[PDB]
């Protein structure tokens, strides 16, 4: 649940079909409180507003790591 | 279920109207032109919807009365729910009580319905200024309802981030082959140290057996050997040779590649998740026309019922692509609808953005003077369907032709004063005022 929405970090792909449950998917249409669609939208939206947070501190890892090393 | 209101400071509303019950159904509101009846619809949605939000100064202002100044600071509204305003954000003052915008922003939604119904109300002469809409808007008249292009804003948007994103990824990936290297040259910087211990223990019992050996034979001189003669040195030979002396090569060496490892599992998986949102995405993108091409049905299907009503005396059906009327008026030869009488169109109109109204029925509705141009025979067929209508949900009117009044619940008309406006409920006469 709420883990989702405001949009720190969590794993990508586990929620990327926990939306396509509110959609079809594996071909049960149609359950839950569905998809306002204005929802799926604000969401996806947050899905990746992180992923793309993620690669940044991946990034910065590396980096971080790397120079620790020339030394 | 509408409950009380009264407004205090709004607009053409100077000072206080303490001029209203009333119960669900068919309340009809008119006065004379410019008395403040569509001030007063202002006053509804004002509070009611989210069109009066951010907008800052010379549209703040407006609102609040800007007669002659006065106390400029005090403009009050109630419903049951109170929103005063003064100069500069002086918000909500929320139902007695007291609360926020966020607020009922939920409250709304789990009413409903919200800000989110863009049908909710319905001026403007724009049914009218709908008339001259042309086929493309008609797609969005639909898509606004399942609010589908609001969503297509987002979609756009984040798949910019996305593809932006996914330029730090290439930034990055190029940083692991960096490291991937720079664990490269930790590497052969272990096998040193690895084939370094491995002689200075080789190497040191070659030392040990010979110290024995060789004294062995001194033992006995009292009444493989050659090989490993040389092969002493041929280690020797080496420490001396090859040592860039570090004493760490393989603590140093296991963390460092115990992160690389840890990382280009995180590096890995990026890929396999974008994978899947850029495949979310088309899960979704087929989502929307599920939803838009659904409720298009809904509407067509509709429509017809409803325009069948209105003129009983022809049909009409919608084509899409996007989108058509096709139409005939009596029952002798059709067709599209960019070729009707003024008033011909204007009827569809109404029809059409009920058919719309209604698929998503909200628990309330206005309609300033949404009879201002049609004429004589449909005005019959309308008032009737609305009130029809009327029933199951709260509708408010205003117009000034009467024949919504021979049909009408309550009934209200607005008075002007010179500075102030005021609304007063009368009935038969009322019907009366318009007839002057
Ligand atoms: N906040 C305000 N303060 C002072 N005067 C206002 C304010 N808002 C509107 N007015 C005046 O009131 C008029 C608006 O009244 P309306 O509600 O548009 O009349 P109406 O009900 O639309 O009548 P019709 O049929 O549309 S002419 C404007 O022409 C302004 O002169
Ligand atoms: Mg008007």
């Amino acid at each position: 649940w709420l883990a989702s929405n405001m949009s720190i970090q969590t794993h990508i792909a586990e929620s990327a079909k926990e939306i396509a449950k509110a959609s079809g998917c594996d071909d049960e249409s149609g359950d839950n409180e569905y998809i306002t669609l204005r929802t799926s939208g604000e969401l996806l939206q947050g899905i990746v507003r992180v992923y793309s947070k993620q690669a940044t501190f991946l990034l910065t890892d590396i980096k971080d790591t790397l120079t620790k090393i020339s030394m | 279920y509408i409950k009380r209101v009264i407004i205090k400071g709004f607009k053409t509303y100077r000072n206080e109207t303490i001029i209203d019950n009333f119960s669900p159904h068919q309340n009809v509101i008119i006065g004379s032109n410019g008395s403040g009846k569509s001030n007063f619809f202002a006053a509804i949605r004002f509070v009611l919807s989210d069109d009066y939000s951010n907008l800052k100064r010379e549209e703040r202002q407006g609102l609040i009365h800007q007669g002659s100044g006065g106390s400029v600071m005090s403009a009050s509204v109630e419903i049951v729910i109170r929103r005063t305003v003064g100069l500069k954000k002086d918000d909500y003052q929320l139902n007695d009580r007291n609360v926020t915008k966020g607020d009922i922003v939920r409250m709304l939604e789990t009413a409903g319905f919200s800000m989110n119904n863009p049908y909710n109300i319905v001026p403007q002469g724009k049914i009218v200024a709908l008339t001259n809409a042309k086929d493309k808007e008609r797609l969005q008249l639909l898509e606004d309802v399942v609010g589908a292009k609001s969503f297509e804003v987002k979609l756009k948007a984040s798949l910019k981030k996305m593809e932006e994103t996914e330029q730090k990824k290439i930034q990055i990936n190029k940083e692991m082959g960096e490291l991937n290297s720079k664990l490269s040259e930790m590497e052969q910087e272990r096998k040193e140290l690895e084939k370094y211990n491995e002689l200075e223990r080789n190497r040191k019992i070659y030392q040990f057996t010979l110290y024995d050996r060789e004294l062995n034979e001194v033992i006995n001189q009292m009444e493989t050997s050659d090989q490993l003669l040389q092969r002493l040195n041929d280690m020797n030979t080496e420490i001396s040779g090859l040592k860039n002396v570090n004493k760490r090569a393989f603590e140093n060496f296991k963390k460092f590649n115990e992160r690389r490892k840890d990382l280009a599992e995180r590096a890995s998986e990026l890929d396999e998740s974008k994978d899947s949102i850029q495949d979310l995405i088309v899960k979704l993108k087929q989502q929307k026309v599920n939803a838009v091409d659904s409720t298009f049905q809904k509407v067509s299907e509709n429509f017809e019922a409803v325009f069948e009503r209105l003129v009983p005396r022809g049909t009409a059906k919608l084509i899409i692509h996007s989108i058509s009327v096709s139409f005939n008026s009596k029952q002798n030869e059709q067709l599209h609808v960019e070729q009707l009488s003024g008033g011909q169109k204007t009827v569809c109109a109404i029809a059409l953005i009920l058919a719309i109204q209604m698929v998503d029925p909200a628990s309330f509705y206005l309609f300033d003077e949404i009879d201002a141009a049609l004429d004589k025979q449909y005005r019959t067929a309308v008032a009737t369907l609305l009130k029809e209508l009327s029933k199951n949900a709260q509708f408010i009117c205003t117009t000034f032709r009467t024949d919504m009044l021979q049909v009408a619940d309550k009934f209200f008309r607005v008075k002007y004063e010179n500075k102030i406006s005021t609304v007063i409920e009368v009935n038969r006469e009322e019907a009366i005022g318009f007839i002057r």
